[PDB]
């Protein structure tokens, strides 16, 4: 190389710098001027740099609109353990309660491992901005064959989505949107400014948009984003409540059609950039509070979300995501987990549970599948089933915390086989018990409108299959107020949620499963200890014991078969089916939980099974006993009472 | 007809024009204008003040000319596109001539030059302005051209000398 | 310098000087050109004429690709060599872009 003097003439005369290269060149290992310099056409006639100006799209105006910045991370804790992501060393956080932050120093330097190229030398940015190579992460994902692909590659400063489409004739029309702090935007190389390509801007933050004029024609038929929301939805929401904003859009999504066959519409790809927004708002936060500490609960909640976010993206456009993973926090949050009795898990209070919760899925990689967080997950939903009101649809609080605590559960049905047999087909029976006609009620509607409470309800992973369309459809939101299509669709999602089939998270890990003739045909499946029960219409199967109550005259049947210890038989048991011995002799008050470990079930001989109630507690009991539960003025609704022993009794009527 | 005596534009040209001071006057420079290098000398010390920079050709024999003709083109960047003008910004260069029968060299002595006129462009502000002067009569074997400068912005471009028989 | 205004065009191939043999650039002002930003990249001198080699070069690239460099290699960054680079930008953005559609590029040479 050599040395480089820059004589420059400004406010009239003369004044020169010097630029040192062999100086420069060596403190920063990476920069090469001779390429840099290639890059930059120096020798342009003035002709062919205007024409390549003109190529690329400029935008209207639009300046600045008043934005505000949320407050995402929080100042250090009073005293804090302050973790050096690299140097994980046991012991140094003893409990949950015990403060904790992450330095940002070290982590950032795990999220962003990876180096690659960030600004290509493809057709529509080797005109913009100055090739380059960098530390970054990127979500990356190809739909409608391989034809049409998004990228979202992002640094700790600035994130660029590039749309790529390819037309069946070798063209490829590629558009790419820039979000990021105006200072922290890569360098341009033309006579290119910021501000000609800036579609929002608010208090050092901005939208960069960069395409070809005749690119932007191609996708405006197509793709007509509202940048002014996508811009103010990414600055001002703090990045986990941002992260579960998209995640909610994708899950209820999923449960329609809406992902088998994805479209080429303004919202799919819409969403395919807030997908990015998400993992950039965390990186970035993380970057943004440069040489620091990271409040771990902040990073406990944060990052709990970007595991649900990276998993719905994956089963449902089959999106890659390289980077924005740390082996520190899952090697930091897995301590945590062996400082916590899962046992006992519920006993906390309902914040540590769920900053518990949190870190089981945060630190899942390097955990094993047989660890104790199944019994974590069952003895949260012990505790708030105690303190439920009976056959109610669940509060927000306790939805969300419920929400939680199932990524784990559901990584075990969606495992081939487990060892947690007892805790499992207890949660699955707790939400067999928790989801009544009014919980269906709540989530329809929830689900109609598009609210959090259609996101995660415990029906979802309990064990009924008697949940027909026209079954639901008694069960919906009737207001007017509420739009009837959103309605029937609700149905539908909820019921396509539960189909045993090509959904994989329901059912085929139970040992009772395999004394059923006709899948298709069982209704309720109760689980107790030393029994399950299999209640269906289908008669060819294999339990121990067959009852069979008086239905009525229009329904396929009503059968319970008791499998004892959890092993079926060699046939279906013959004769006649037996007779459910009704009991009268039986007194409203009692002091003692006779009825522990036992279901109840309640159905109508028309409608089919309405309510289950598994009586876990003295508490529980008393709920059922004391209330108006027990009414026999509707001649047509039974009340059957599922005992350990195998036997199914009917209450008539009490003292 | 016209017979050229010197030529520096055309022609492989410069090829040892001499300077003084020896670097903090006039310079040689090299810039394709259509496609090709045109050579040109400058200098621009428009802020130094005191200014004496000397450029001497090499030595022309003078053959049978009674009086040459001397051809200048250049252009002179004015002193007020340089915002402290009229104080060491100058828009004027020197021509001289000295006549001899031997070649003395480098030998470049400045008291042995005598003065033809100042050079001023007339008009200051593409403006590649055209000079022409006559020196006559010539009574040695060959002559030196010298170009004098006082502190002006000026490149010369084309110095043709001729004469007419 | 003495000669401020010249000519962009490719020089396309074997006449370059490539920035191995730059020693000087020259960046012309907002108003020294009439709205140009046209640069001239020198060699330190060549042999016994001592001649400089001088090419002209598109300004707008060439401020671009400096206001990079330091950028890119922030760290360094010595007290006047990041005064270049806020007096480079400035530069740059003292130019306008859009005034060169109503104007003829070949106004030199
Ligand atoms: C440089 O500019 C010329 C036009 O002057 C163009 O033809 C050429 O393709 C450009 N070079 C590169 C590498 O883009
Ligand atoms: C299961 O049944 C056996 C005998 O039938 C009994 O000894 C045992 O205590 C029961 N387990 C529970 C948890 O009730
Ligand atoms: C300058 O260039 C000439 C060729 O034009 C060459 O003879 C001379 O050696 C060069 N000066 C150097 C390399 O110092
Ligand atoms: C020249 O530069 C000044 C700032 O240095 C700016 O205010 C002015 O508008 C520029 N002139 C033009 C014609 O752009």
């Amino acid at each position: 190389l050599s040395e480089v003097k820059l004589h420059l003439d400004i406010e009239g005369h003369a004044s020169h710098y010097t630029i040192p290269w062999t100086e420069l060149m060596a403190k920063v290992p990476g920069l090469s001027p001779e390429a840099l310099w290639r890059e930059a056409n120096v020798t342009e006639d003035l002709a062919s740099m205007l024409n390549r100006y003109k190529l690329i799209y400029k935008t209207s105006g639009t300046l600045g609109i008043a934005l505000a910045e949320p407050v995402d991370i929080p100042a250090v804790s009073e005293g804090s353990m302050q973790v050096d992501a690299s140097k994980v060393h046991p012991g140094v956080i003893s409990g949950l309660n015990s403060p904790a932050c992450m330095l940002s120093a070290p982590l950032e330097k795990q999220l962003f491992y990876y180096i690659g190229t960030m600004l290509p030398n493809t057709r529509p940015h080797s005109y913009v901005f100055y090739q380059l190579r960098c530390h970054l992460s990127y979500v990356a994902l190809s739909i409608n064959g391989d034809k049409f692909q998004y990228t979202g590659a992002m640094t700790s400063k600035f994130l660029m989505g590039t749309y790529k489409r390819v037309t069946e004739k070798g063209d490829e029309h590629v558009l790419s949107l820039v979000f990021g702090k105006t200072k922290d935007l890569p360098d341009l190389r033309g006579p290119f400014s910021y501000p000609s390509l800036t579609s929002a801007q608010s208090g050092d933050y901005s939208l960069v948009i960069v395409t070809t004029f005749v690119h932007y024609a191609n996708f405006h038929n197509y793709f007509v984003p509202n940048l002014k929301d996508m811009f103010s939805r990414a600055v001002t929401m703090t990045a986990a409540s941002y992260a579960r904003y998209v995640l909610q859009k994708l899950v209820l999504l999923e449960m329609k059609g809406g992902c088998r066959e994805p479209e080429l519409d303004t919202e799919t790809l819409t969403t395919m950039f807030e997908v990015s927004v998400a993992f950039f708002k965390v990186g970035h936060a993380v970057g943004e509070t440069g040489n620091g500490c990271v409040d771990l609960r902040w990073l406990a909640k944060s990052f709990f979300e970007l595991t649900v976010l990276k998993d719905i993206i994956g089963i449902c456009y089959g999106a890659t995501v390289k980077g924005m993973q740390s082996y520190g926090l899952e090697r930091l949050a897995a301590m945590l987990m062996a400082t916590v009795k899962m046992e006992e898990l519920g006993h906390l209070t309902t914040e540590k549970q769920e900053y518990a919760l949190r870190l089981a899925t945060v630190g899942y990689p390097k955990a094993g599948v047989y660890s104790g967080l199944i019994g974590g997950a069952t003895s949260v939903l012990l505790s708030a089933y105690n303190r439920h009101p009976l056959f109610q649809p669940l509060h927000t609080v306790m939805r969300e915390t419920l929400f939680i605590g199932s990524h784990v559960v559901l990584r075990e049905l969606r495992l081939n086989v487990t060892t947690q047999g007892p805790n499992l087909a207890l949660y699955q029976l707790l939400s067999t018990a928790l989801c009544s006609a009014l919980e269906i009620g709540e989530v329809l509607r929830g689900l109609a409108l598009g609210t959090e409470s259609g996101l995660f309800s415990p029906c979802y992973l309990s064990l009924r299959f008697d949940l027909t369309r026209d079954k639901l459809l008694s069960m919906a939101p009737q207001e007017a107020t509420l739009d009837q299509a959103a309605v029937s669709n609700a149905v539908d999602g909820f019921l396509g949620r539960l189909s045993l089939e090509r959904e994989d998270r329901d059912a085929w890990h139970l040992p009772a499963y395999k004394c059923v003739d006709r899948l298709d045909k069982v209704l309720m499946i109760i689980p107790l200890i030393n029994v399950t029960f299999i209640i269906s219409s289908d008669r060819e199967v294999r339990g121990s014991a067959l009852y069979e109550a008086s239905t009525t005259y229009l329904s396929s049947s009503l059968f319970l078969s008791p499998v004892i210890m959890n092993k079926c038989s060699q046939g279906a048991v013959a004769g006649e089916p037996r007779q459910i011995p009704k009991i009268q002799n039986f007194t409203r008050t009692q002091k003692s939980c006779i009825f522990c470990g036992f279901a109840l079930l309640s159905y109508d001989e028309k409608e089919g099974l309405e309510t289950t109630t598994y009586i876990t507690s003295q508490e529980v009991q008393n709920s059922i006993l004391s209330s108006n539960y027990f009414d026999f003025d509707n001649l047509h609704v039974h009340y059957l009472l599922l005992t350990t022993n195998g036997t199914v009794m009917e209450i008539a009527g009490l003292y | 007809k016209e017979v050229v005596l010197l030529d520096f534009a055309a022609a492989g040209g410069e090829l040892g024009w001499l300077t003084h001071p020896y670097g903090k006057g006039w310079d040689l420079m090299q810039n394709i204008m259509n496609d090709m290098p045109i050579y040109m000398y400058s200098v621009c010390n428009v802020m130094s003040g005191d200014q004496d920079n000397w450029l001497r050709t090499n030595w022309v024999y003078r053959g049978e000319a009674e009086r040459i003709f001397i051809e200048l083109k250049f252009t002179v960047r004015d002193c007020n596109s340089f915002p402290g003008g009229a104080s060491s910004c100058k828009e004027t260069f020197n021509l001289y001539y000295a006549e001899s029968d031997l070649d003395y060299g480098t030998n470049f002595q400045k008291r042995l030059f005598t003065k033809i006129d100042t050079i001023a462009p007339d008009e200051i502000t593409v403006k590649l302005n055209v000079e022409e002067r006559s020196v006559g009569p010539l009574t040695r074997k060959g002559f030196y051209l010298a170009f004098q400068d006082i502190g002006a912005c000026v490149a010369l471009l084309s110095v043709r000398v001729y004469y007419k028989k | 310098w003495a000669y401020p205004c010249c000519h962009v065009t490719q020089l396309r191939a074997q006449h370059l000087l490539a920035l191995e043999n730059i020693s000087d650039i020259y960046l012309v002002s907002n108003q020294t050109c009439d709205g140009f930003s046209l640069a001239s990249l020198n060699s330190p001198k060549n042999g016994s004429n001592q001649l400089v080699i001088s090419r002209c070069a598109n300004g707008l690239n060439v401020v671009s690709f400096f206001i990079s460099i330091l950028k890119r290699s922030s760290s360094a960054l010595t007290g006047h060599l990041r005064e270049l680079l806020t007096t480079l930008e400035t530069l740059y953005g003292s130019f306008s872009v859009e005034d060169l559609f109503g104007a003829n590029l070949n106004r030199y040479a």
